[PDB]
Order: structure tokens, then C-alpha cells, then sequence
């Protein structure tokens, strides 16, 4: 007989950064 | 079910009838022309449009056997017997006669090969490929596949020779809606006081099944009044109310005001009803808006005669508290077209791809329930300049703007998607949205004039008991530089002072009773306005007004 | 359970009862009208509102067959067994008699089929679609579903034929809470002093199970008052009104249980001076929430927002604490820069969540401390993080004024730099009254000194008029 | 235990929860202690998997559904409650949340006394001064 | 080792730890050594993904829970303790954090003397002077 | 290869690295060339992904530990060697750093690249070695 | 144009890279004055961005040999505000100067696919409108 | 073709690639047509699978392992020119690409298709080949 299987691998997110100017 | 059940798309119905009968009724013309007729046909479109109904009707008129294969019912319990089950079903279908085979929910067996990660599904799809390929010319059997969404199909299944002809079962027009209404309403005791043309002229985005929902809801409403009057008491049944039953028109109005299209309930907007008399002032502006919104949706013949492509977008800009959101509300409630409300930052998401998927889904629903009016409020939140700073935080905002442009530029006269823009700061609006051909006409909402302001006050104090001997022109002349929000604030403060007077009077009355009219005067007095004027301000400074004036000049 | 248990939602009780009974008591009438009735319904609303209670009541009262399906129960390990279970369930329901299926927590078994990446779930949802509609769809059976997130369902499932009618079992009203209280206090023994009308008035956001929890806690308090076993104490318990007051002063609505504020103890007499501003705040907060009939008599919505501005330490946060402690409406104390996040969009997601809680447990008061931190001018910052602050202020603008309901949200802002606020926030409709909080005068400084010295012993001859005359430019902090 | 219940096969973690609750109800009026519940009760809105959401829905229906629970009391322990599904923080499922926080001076004295009752101390040691000088100790 | 316990399937890393600890407790008092603990004990709430949270919670339960351990000792090794979950840095889980840092002149002299015990030197060789010039060289 | 071994499945790239090291230690004393190590060494502090730190820890475990390596040498390759972990650049893992960054070498490369073909008799390689002053090889 | 630095030159750099990649080509720079602005002296961040844009344009146009045969076409309304450093010989030397008959022809080309009334002449609109343009 | 290289058996795709390459080297100096290369080469950066990486490495090591005595060439067609591995576009495998951006071939295709029917007596397929501009196949 056959059988099934569950799988949950990962995820990927995106970040936000702050910069500094010199006028 | 028969040819008289499926309705609306007459040309599509003729095409499918030719495609399914001719290679089974008369193959001499196919041999004469010299093309082998196909064996597979796809029909797609939004769910609840009539695909399965049409397939069942086709299975009815033709006496050929009709073998329905429910998508998710092809697997089995024992190791490797589903393949044998499908094979034996297909061989019986071929061996018996030139039958008709209907495979439902092809999407269940078409996960695009990328998000599968299984092996039994691979085996079953490959077996289906072999069975479809192994169809001799003498079988004379054709397959009709039913898909809810067209882009989740295995192109291997879409290749020529297996499944070549698709048909977009779309939204029926007004005539299609009227005829389907007749089909549904012909088997009912209909009162004389009925005008199905009005129902098929006020219903816009409905497709296929929600019309049935409308009918059922109306019937239920009729049951409501007849049950309330009859009062059976749930202990017997009478025999006079049934024959004294007639469907009214007000129940149809109630059903129309109650239900919405089946596609857009996911984005159902809370019911707020503002009339055209609520937008005080701006008479010429409202006239221009009415002209812009009523013409593309009602006069296609005029559009053709003009020969000029109407604009498919618009941008409201002006100072805060002038009524941009108010006009959006007025259009949304009484414009006679669908309306999907979206907030700018609402769509953005932290995951990769989800943001663009959200833009794609909202515009897909907008095109599905055509005609529609997508209201983009605070447009400068999602549509800013591109490449403003090196720190683009992954360029996700740039990607979102590019998705909006690429997926909004694919418009035409069809789908009647009208975009309403509304921004507080037009300086940060991307010029790409402002270039000619995309959002051309710009409406500037100025500060109200003295007459316009008097109209605003009368529109805000319409449903408010007020003294007989009182005028508003003095207030209008005094609040010279005010805005609509400021007028709302002054009237609100006056009401607050009035309720204070009412409550203190009631407390004094209760006290003297301890040791009829509720207040000394139910109407707001002139003194309330007189002593509520000490606390108002002007919403926008002269600097902001000058900036908006310069933007208008340029 | 019966129809006398579910309280506070008359429309939904009537709609579900008619839909479930009338087509199963007078089918001939529906053959006379011609059309079939709706046959699938999805109950949705915040948790602890009475969805499962309604299902239990229908199962108990209606004499027809009833089959119950919890969400995950259908799935199994062997391949293609879940669909076999669903088919078996539907066949068992159909074969014996006309029956009612109830699917609890449909969100587990009906994903959107577009964001999911599994296989078995997508086949289970497709099997559900075929069973609910298609060749030999269903006969003399009705399907009820219950959910907390109706938006997590594939739209193809929520079309006519599968789930045509949507009942919205939402938060009750004052009358609904009174009726629920009357239902829940029908079996215990109560003292005469209890007055449920006032208690229902003060329960500003409690929904369903919240009321039950309140009652249970009050009873437990009574049990631990007369336990310091003979029938003398077994009889004559007598849940006093003080027990209910204590339980109400202790519990908070489950919706705001996530953001429960720490119990700070201040009072109005602690705020010296600013008498007129204190009365103005009282007037603007208590009138819409206690006296809605007069507002609807005049046909105008109430004023909501307010912004304190002035020198530091004049008493802005003190006023906010006083509002938090001595007002019946719920309080959401929110920090300025707390709501920001490194990710993309999570700032606006958090803001939307906070305002959703505020509008859910209405009437509610939200305190925005240092409004100039998150709501600054727009576009001034050249070097930015992708305009995240700009999107935050735009989200605030649309959430405080947009396609909302304007039921009861009172926003109080407190900043000492009123020039850095976006002018789009200062317009009426969002923050419509700006209250300056100036430096105290002598009569206010004396009042403040008494306010902070009301728990302190002092020499009898110590007069504070000299101290007040001696401090001229001082503030409350000084 | 928190993560102890889940298995790789699809539809077996929920079976384990079913078995646990059915044994608890079949045997006697029982107590169910779930340690580190934050690992099997996320908010179902920030998560993206499928087995975790399905397990959470299983827990919700098993603790409070039709014929929910008969004289069985559920205890849970966690270090951060804010990362828990709001549907679990309600009367009927998790009636009340007790806050076991940082002991004060008296609490530290009690902890010291209990923990130094089985060892052989010297005669020169007092525990009140030690509990006074120890300030931020969590017990 | 760090990554050697994790697996592709959902709910198997915890099974790996369970069987490992059971093998440790099966026979004799045992010593466990987890090299690079920072790779499988991230700070909870700072990570995106339920598997890391679940494995962290499982480790917490295994080391300190009901009937936690019996005559078994656990040792970990990491380069950045600040990235470890604070719940793991408590008495009963990781109670003594020993700092194996840079040796001094005497320690490095010992290092040279041990390293040059199998190597063949010249007659004119000293290690004290050699140890003196080197300053930052560790191990 | 660097970007080849990295994947999105949790616990799969570490399994690939362990399988590669077991295959290198199974048959014979061999030489491992892991190319483009800067993509799979994000210094464990600038990155946000957990799989990169996990495969970094897997690399340090396979290179050093109890019975780590039995007569097998690993070779790396990168363009910027500063974006590697200081624990990766330690003794026992990458203890020798070779800088492979002139005219005589370019002439030798021209001679060894023009070896299997008779080009001509009057071709002078001096101009070919002097004009191609910026050719890497 | 990028309000930041470098990017606003990298855009023109990779535009000219696409130009030299798709040889031969025509680079139609619309509204040259808006870009050049006769860099001169402005003494600000906008002045520095304008000077960097003009220097990038000059160093990415003067480097075009007989190979790659690109061709830059500019157009403007005001020729006063164009940079003489870009009107120099060797970079861009041609000067094409651009009526009633052209207005009538433009109206007849604009009214091509239009069902016009037969009894209508556009010469009256051509004679009445003198200083108009095709857009108006 | 592209997606016709996979099977249930693990690694069967590399065996199929080796079988095809050894058949083309065994039979004659010939030409191999690999249609729809965008399915086999997923550009190696956006993908997350492992059998796609394995089949890309197998195609790389089979295209590189062709000597002078093989005398076989490979032809590959694609739809988009951007989703291709640069390692497949490296010097050695694919360097000479054509940019196909006629009426005689269209008339030939018409005379191929429509020559098996009782057509008409007043037809001119030259006009259909002239008026048909962008059709193919
Ligand atoms: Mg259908
Ligand atoms: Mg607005
Ligand atoms: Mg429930
Ligand atoms: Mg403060």
C-alpha cells in the first residue's frame, strides 16, 4: 500500500535599511 | 437541461456546438477540407459562469454516452491501482461507442510541475498523457476539460494534438443577463408587476449563478411577508396563501440592495450611503465627473461614433479636507457600477512576490466584475518616484510600481475598468502615471467660495432640526478661508453645545421633579453657533495653499 | 441547549432557524413557490460569539440527522484516504434521511488553493467542490460551516450552490449583552442588589464567552469570600453586586487581552489645575458613549480626536493616565516608535492590526504618545529607507479617515513639537481640536502642590501660598 | 511536550492529539499539561505552513467544539504569550492567564529557605541578609 | 553536530534529538557534546520559520522539563553566546559558562612545549624567548 | 560549486555537503575544490538567512572536530577573501592563503595556448605579450 | 534623473551601453534643455546633479567613434537654455530650424480616421489659428 | 524536448542525457536538437530543486566532454533569451547565437498543408503568402 507525507521547508523575507546623506 | 438553458454567449455556444457535433455528426466535411478534428477542448472563465451547465447540456442533446471524471476522485487506496482504474475507464469509454468524456477540475491534475514534489501525481499525469495520445481516428471520442483558472495548466497538456482549442466563457452582456433571468423566472408564479429589463439593466457584474441567488432571495423575501401575515404557527398547513402568492418588485429591490456579485464579496465594502446632495458645492466639478463616468458605461455607440479613445484614469488632488474621499464615497454608492475599495499601503507585504500577487489579484477581480471603479486613495503611498535614493530597501517599491504600470497598461475599451485617483501631496506622484494616455485629466478641488460654502453648510445640516428664523449666509461670509472639514467641525461643536444644553435642562427637570418635552428647544439655536465660533480654525496654511496654486499653474 | 441559550443575535437566529427548519417542515410550500432554498451557509465572526453554540442548538432542537466534521479529522496518512472519508461522510448523511452537515473550522480544510503549495489539501478541496456541486451533487441535505477568517477560503467555494448565504455573527450590542447576561444568570442564585442593566452598560466590549467568564469569576470571588461542609454555608451564598464589580474591574475583553495595559493607579484629583481642559475631556469622551439618542436626534456623528501640545511635563501623559484609569471605555496605550519594524510593510500591518482591535472592541480610546515620532512631514527626508515613514503616515491618514465605519474610536495625541506634525493630521475629522496646555499659574501651582501632597503629612502651620508665589515659571514636573 | 506530538506523515499529529485527549477523557477526570505551547500554537496568520495551521485548528476544535470537554482541566506554560493565536486566549479554552513573575525580597527569602533546608549549613550564615543583597534573581 | 540533526521533513529534527537523548540515557551516565550550538539555537522571535522555533523549544524541553534528566551531563560549544536564546542560558540548562579565551605568556609557553614534544628540535633552541615575542597567537 | 549546493529546502544543503565529504573520504585520499566560497560564507552577522549560517556551521564541522578529516585536503576559490568568516580562515581549515593575481607569464600562456597549431613562421609574440596588458589568462 | 547620486549617471551610462550594444541606433533625447540646463553655475545639490549629468552626457557622447554609428536626436522649444558645451562642433553641430499649410496638413492627418461631416472646411481654422501647435 | 527528460526513477535524466549523447556520438557525425531549453536550464539561481541542478550539471559535463573525433554539434531553441545559465553560455558550449527577428517558406508551408484537400478552382496561395506576414508553422 502507498502512503503520503507532509513537508514544510522554509520562507524568504525582505528587509529595509536606512542610509545617511552628506547634504 | 438543453440548448435553451445555457444563455448569453450565443456565438460561443454556436462555436462549441459546431466543434462538438461536426466531428461526431458529419466527418465528411472534415475529410474534404483535410484536417483531423481535435479530440480535446477547454473552457475557462470565472467560477460560476456556466461551464458545467453547458457541458451537461451538451451531454443531453447528443445521445452519445457521457462519462464524467471528477478530478479528485481518480486516486485509489492500494499501491498502484488508480492507473488501472483510469485505464479501464478510458478503454470502456472507447470500446463502447463514440462517446463523450468530461474531465472535471483539470487543475487538480495540473500543478505546473513546479509545486508538485510528488510521484503518484506524476505517474497519473503521465498515464493520462499516454491515454490521451492513444486515441485512434476510429474512436470518434472527444474530451471536454473544465478548468476554473486558465494559467494553472500544464503546457504539456496544452500542446497541439491533445488540447488545442480553449474558450473564454466570459461575462454575459445586458441581453445575456435578461435572457438568463427569463430562463430562471419562467418556471415561477410571477406577479404582473415585474420588469425584468430594469433588473437586467441595474445588475452589472453578475455572472451565471448569482442571478439564481437573486431569484432565490426574492422568493425568500416573499415567503417572509406571507409567513408573517399567514402565521401558520407551525402546527398545520393551509391551502389559500399559496394560491394568493405574487412576487413583487420591492422584494427585487431589496435583493439587489442585499446581495453583491459572487466574485467581489471577498472585498465587500461596508455600506455607507451618501447622496449627491451630500457633496455641497463643486457643481461644475460634479457635472464633469458625472459626464466622465456615465458615458463609457452607457454609450458605446456614441464612443464608436466619436472615434476617440476615452481616458481610463483620473487623479483628484487638492488640499486636505475638501471632499476627495467624499466624492469617492458618492460614486461608490450611487454611480451604478461596481466598486472595490483599496488602501495604498494595505496591499504591500513582506514576503517575496506576495505584493505583486496582491496587485494582480485586485485587478483580476476588477476585470472580472467589469464594469468597475477601483479607488486608489492616497496614491502617493504606493506610487512614489523611482530611484529617489540608493537605499531602495531591496527595490520592492520599484518592483510594485512596475507591476502596477505593466498590469494597468493592458486596458482597452473592453473590461470598462475606471481608476479613481486621490492624493493629498501631488508632488510625490510619479510622472509615469501623469504622462498623456494613461491618466490625462486632472481635477483640482479648490477652497469653497462663499456660495459654495453656504451650500456645503446646508448639505451638512440637512438632517438637523434648526430654528425657523436663522440664516447661514452670515456664517459663510465670515468663515472666508475655511474648508469643508472646518465646516464639519463648527457644526459638530454647535451640536455638542446643544446636547450639553439639553442634558443640563433634563437634569434640572429631573431634580425639580424629585423635589413631555425633552429639551427647552429641540432645535439648535443661533446662540449655539454664536458661541461655537470661538474655537474654529483654518485647516490649511497659506503656504500649503500657495504650493497647490503653483502646482495648478504649472 | 435550545433557542433560549443563544442570545443577542435575533436576526441570525431567525435566519438560520428558518433556513434549516422551513425547507424540512413544509417542502410542499417550496415546491409551490418553485425554487429550492439556500442550502449552504458559512457563519463567520470574531471568536467566542456563538457560532458553535448555534450549531449545537440546531443539532439539539431539529429532529433530523446531524453529522459533524471537525476540520483536520478528515485527513489521514494513506494516499487518497481523506477524499474517501469525505465521500463516505456525504454518502452516510444522504442515504439514511435528510440531514445537516456541520463543518467546524472550515479554514483548515478550505484554503485559497492559490497560495498553498501542498498536494493532498488541494485534492481535498477539489473533492469538496465536486461533492457540493456537480453530477449528483446533493439531495435533501443542508451544509453549515463555521469560520473565524472568511477571507481564508477560496472564492470558488463561496459561490451559489456551495455556500450561497453568509450570516455575520458579530459582536453584540448593549441590549445583546444584557440578554446574554440574563441567560447566563438564570441558573445561579443572585442577591437582590444586583442590577444587570448597569453592568451591561459598563461591559463595553465583551462578546459572548467574555460574559460567561465574568459571571464565573464573580461566582468564584463569592466562593472565596464565604470559605474562610455544612449546609449552612452550602445554602445562602448570595452573589453580591460587589462580586460582579470586582470581576468586571479585573477582567478585560479577550480581544484586547493581547494588548492589556499595566494597571496604573491615578485619579482626577491627582491632576492639579487644568479644570476646564479636564471638563472638556470629560465632555468629549462620555457624551457619545452614554447619550447616543441625542446625537441621533440631531443627526450628527460625534467628535473623536484631540491633540495636546505644550512644554514638556505640563501634564499630557498625566491626562492620558487619568483617562485610562477613570473612564468606562477601553484603553489602548500605544507607543510612538514601538510599531516600526525592519521588514517591508510590517509597520503598516501592525498599525492596521491595532486599529482593527480598537474598532472591534468599541468604544475605545487610543493614546498616541509623541505623535511627531511616527507622523512627521511627508517627503522632507531626502535619504530615507524607501519612504517607510511616508507610508506609515499615509496608513494613519487612511485608517483614521477612509472607508471605515466611524463607530467609536477616540484618538488622543501627545506631542511637544506641534510644528513637526503633518498638516494632513491636524485637519478636523482626524484630530479636530488642539488643546494647548500652558504653564500653570499660581492658582494652578497651589492645586498641583495639594494634588501631590494629598497623601503626605505636613506641619499644621505649613502654608503653600508662599511656595506658589515663589515659583513663577515652574511646571508640574518642577 | 510542545513539539513532541508532530510526526512526518500527513494527518498523524492531529491523530496524536486525538489519542491524547480521548485517553484523558476515557480514563478519569484528568489534567492535561502542555509544556512550551508556543511551539504548537502560532497565530495561523503569520505562519505559512500547513501542518502547523491544521494542528492549531485541531486543538481549537478539540478543546472547544461540539461536546467539547468533560471534567478535564488544561494547563499550559509559556515564556511569551503574545505569540499565541487569540482564538486560544478565551474562556472555555484558556480561561485565565496567571503571571508567574519575578519574586520580591520576601519571595527570594522563601526560595533561599526552601533550597537550603537539606544541606548542612554553618552556624554563622543568615539568610535574610543574603536575600536582601541578592536583587534581580529570578528564583 | 549542529546541522546533523535537522531533516527535510516537518517534525523529524525533534525526533532526532529525542532518539539521541534516549540513547544517551539508555545505558550509563553519559556526556553529550553539541558542537556549534548557535547553529541550532537561534534567538526566538528573531527568526522567520517555525522549524527553528520548534527545535529550540524541543531542546529546552529535553534539557529541563518534567523528569528532565538522570545522571546525564550536557556540554555545548559556541563562538557567539550573545546569539543564543536567553531561555537556554539559565541554571538547569547551561549554568556554568566557562570562558576559554586567549592564553597568556605562560599558557602559550605550555602550548609550545606540548606541541614540540613529538617534533625534533636543535640543540640551540629555547621556547621561553620564543613565547615572549608572540602576543596574540592563540592555539 | 557555491550556488549549486545552496537550496531553499531546510536541512538539504547541509546534507549535500555531508554527502560530498563522505564521498571524498570513502574512496581514496582526494582533493576537494569548493568553488566560490564567498556566496556560502556570509560571515554569520551580515546575513539574515538561517540556511547560510547552517551551511557555514556544517563547513566548520566537516573541516574541524572529532575525527574530522582523514588524509584529505580541501581547496577553495574566491574573489574577495575578506567576506569569509574569521573562523573559516583559521588554522586547520584554510591555513594557507594564496594570492593568484605579468609579461613573461602572459608570453608563457600564449606559448602554451598556441602549442597545438602551426600558426605561421613570421608571427612575433612580443607584440602579443605587450599589447594585451590587461588580460587575466 | 535620480534624486540620489551616481544612479542618475548610471542610468545614462547603461542607456548608452544599450545604444552601443544595438548599433546602429538613434537616441531621441526629448527636451534637451531640461537635462542640460547650461550647467554654468547653480551652487547647490541640484546644480551638482546637473553638472554631473552634463559631464556624463559629454563623456558618453564624445566617445563615439566611426564604429557603432549611433545618432543622437535632440528637440526643444527654447534654444536659449541649452548648453553651449553641448552645441559645440564635434559632438552635435547640426541645427534644424522648424505654418498655415502645415497646420492644415496636420489637421487633415489628425482627422484621417474620423467620420467628418462632408460640408466642412478646415482652411478657416487654419487661417484663424496662427501661433498654435499640433498638440493644441 | 525540454521536459521530456524526467521520469519517476531518480537520476534517470542523467542516464537519458548520456544515452542521447552516446547515441549521437556512436551513429554518425550528426546534430542534436534540444528543444525548449528553458525547462532544463532554470538559470540555477531562482530554482530551489536538486534534480534540476543535477540535470544541469549533467548537461554541462556532457557538452564539455566532446572531443575532436566526435564531430557532433548541438542545436538548441529557446523562447526567452534571458533565463539561460551563463555557465551554459560560457565559451566552449554556446557562443554563436543567431537573432531571428519568409514569404517563400510561408507559401511552402501552405502548399504542404492544403495540398490534401479538394480545395477550390479560384485560389491563389501567393496572395495568402504575401498578405500573411508574421505567422509561423
Ligand atoms: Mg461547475
Ligand atoms: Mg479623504
Ligand atoms: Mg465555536
Ligand atoms: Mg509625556
Amino acid at each position: 500500500a502507498a502512503a503520503a507525507a507532509a513537508a514544510a521547508a522554509a520562507a524568504a523575507a525582505v528587509a529595509v535599511a536606512v542610509a545617511v546623506a552628506a547634504a | 437541461v438543453g440548448y435553451d438553458d445555457i444563455g448569453g454567449c450565443r456565438k460561443q455556444m454556436a462555436q462549441i456546438r459546431e466543434m462538438v457535433e461536426l466531428p461526431l455528426r458529419h466527418p465528411q466535411l472534415f475529410k474534404a477540407i483535410g484536417i483531423k478534428p481535435p479530440r480535446g477542448v477547454l473552457m475557462y472563465g470565472p467560477p460560476g459562469t456556466g461551464k458545467t451547465l453547458m457541458a451537461r447540456a451538451v451531454a443531453n442533446e447528443t445521445g452519445a454516452f457521457f462519462f464524467l471524471i471528477n478530478g479528485p476522485e481518480v486516486m485509489s487506496k492500494m499501491a498502484g491501482e488508480s492507473e488501472s482504474n483510469l485505464r479501464k475507464a478510458f478503454e470502456e469509454a472507447e470500446k463502447n461507442a463514440p462517446a463523450i468524456i468530461f474531465i472535471d477540475e483539470i487543475d487538480s491534475i495540473a500543478p505546473k510541475r513546479d509545486k508538485t514534489n510528488g510521484e503518484v501525481e506524476r505517474r497519473v499525469v503521465s498515464q493520462l498523457l499516454t491515454l490521451m495520445d492513444g486515441m485512434k481516428a476510429r474512436s470518434n471520442v472527444v474530451v471536454i476539460a473544465a478548468t476554473n483558472r486558465p494559467n494553472s495548466i500544464d503546457p504539456a497538456l496544452r500542446r497541439f494534438g491533445r488540447f488545442d482549442r480553449e474558450v473564454d466563457i466570459g461575462i454575459p452582456d445586458a441581453t445575456g443577463r435578461l435572457e438568463v433571468l427569463r430562463i430562471h423566472t419562467k418556471n415561477m408564479k410571477l406577479a404582473d408587476d415585474v420588469d425584468l429589463e430594469a433588473l437586467a439593466a441595474e445588475t452589472h457584474g453578475y455572472v451565471g449563478a448569482d442571478i439564481a441567488s437573486l431569484c432565490s432571495e426574492a422568493a425568500m423575501q416573499q415567503i417572509r411577508e406571507k409567513m408573517d401575515l399567514i402565521d401558520l404557527d407551525e402546527d398545520e398547513i393551509d391551502a389559500e396563501v399559496l394560491d394568493s402568492l405574487g412576487v413583487t418588485m420591492d422584494n427585487f429591490r431589496f435583493a439587489l440592495g442585499n446581495s453583491n456579485p459572487s466574485a467581489l464579496r471577498e472585498t465587500v465594502v461596508e455600506s455607507v450611503n451618501v447622496t449627491w446632495d451630500d457633496v455641497g458645492g463643486l457643481d461644475e466639478i460634479k457635472e464633469e465627473l458625472k459626464e466622465t463616468v456615465e458615458y463609457p458605461v452607457l454609450h458605446p455607440d456614441q464612443y464608436t461614433k466619436f472615434g476617440l479613445s476615452p481616458s481610463k484614469g483620473v487623479l483628484f488632488y487638492g488640499p486636505p479636507g475638501t471632499g476627495k474621499t467624499l466624492l469617492a464615497k458618492a460614486v461608490a454608492t450611487e454611480v451604478s457600477a461596481n466598486f472595490i475599495s483599496v488602501k495604498g499601503p494595505e496591499l504591500l507585504s513582506m514576503w517575496y512576490g506576495e505584493s505583486e500577487s496582491n496587485i494582480r489579484d485586485i485587478f483580476d477581480k476588477a476585470r472580472a466584475a467589469a464594469p468597475t471603479v477601483v479607488f486608489l486613495d492616497e496614491l502617493d503611498s504606493i506610487a512614489k518616484a523611482r530611484g529617489g535614493s540608493l537605499g531602495d530597501a531591496g527595490g520592492a517599491s520599484d518592483r510594485v510600481v512596475n507591476q502596477l504600470l505593466t498590469e494597468m497598461d493592458g486596458m482597452n475599451a473592453k473590461k470598462n475598468v475606471f481608476v479613481i485617483g486621490a492624493t493629498n501631496r501631488p508632488d510625490q506622484i510619479d510622472p509615469a502615471i501623469l504622462r498623456p494616455g494613461r491618466l490625462d485629466q486632472l481635477i483640482y478641488v479648490p477652497l469653497p467660495d462663499e456660495n459654495a460654502r453656504l451650500s456645503i453648510l446646508n448639505a451638512q445640516l440637512r438632517k438637523t432640526p434648526l430654528e425657523p428664523g436663522l440664516e447661514l449666509t452670515a456664517i459663510a461670509k465670515a468663515t472666508q478661508g475655511f474648508s469643508g472639514a472646518d465646516l464639519l467641525y463648527i457644526v459638530q461643536r454647535a451640536a455638542k453645545y446643544a446636547i450639553k444644553d439639553s442634558i443640563e435642562a433634563h437634569r434640572q427637570h429631573e431634580a425639580e421633579k424629585e423635589v413631555p418635552e425633552v429639551d427647552p428647544v429641540p432645535y439648535i439655536t443661533k446662540e449655539h453657533f454664536a458661541e461655537a465660533m470661538k474655537t474654529a480654525k483654518r485647516s490649511v496654511s497659506d503656504a500649503e495653499l500657495r504650493r497647490y496654486e503653483a502646482y495648478s499653474q504649472q
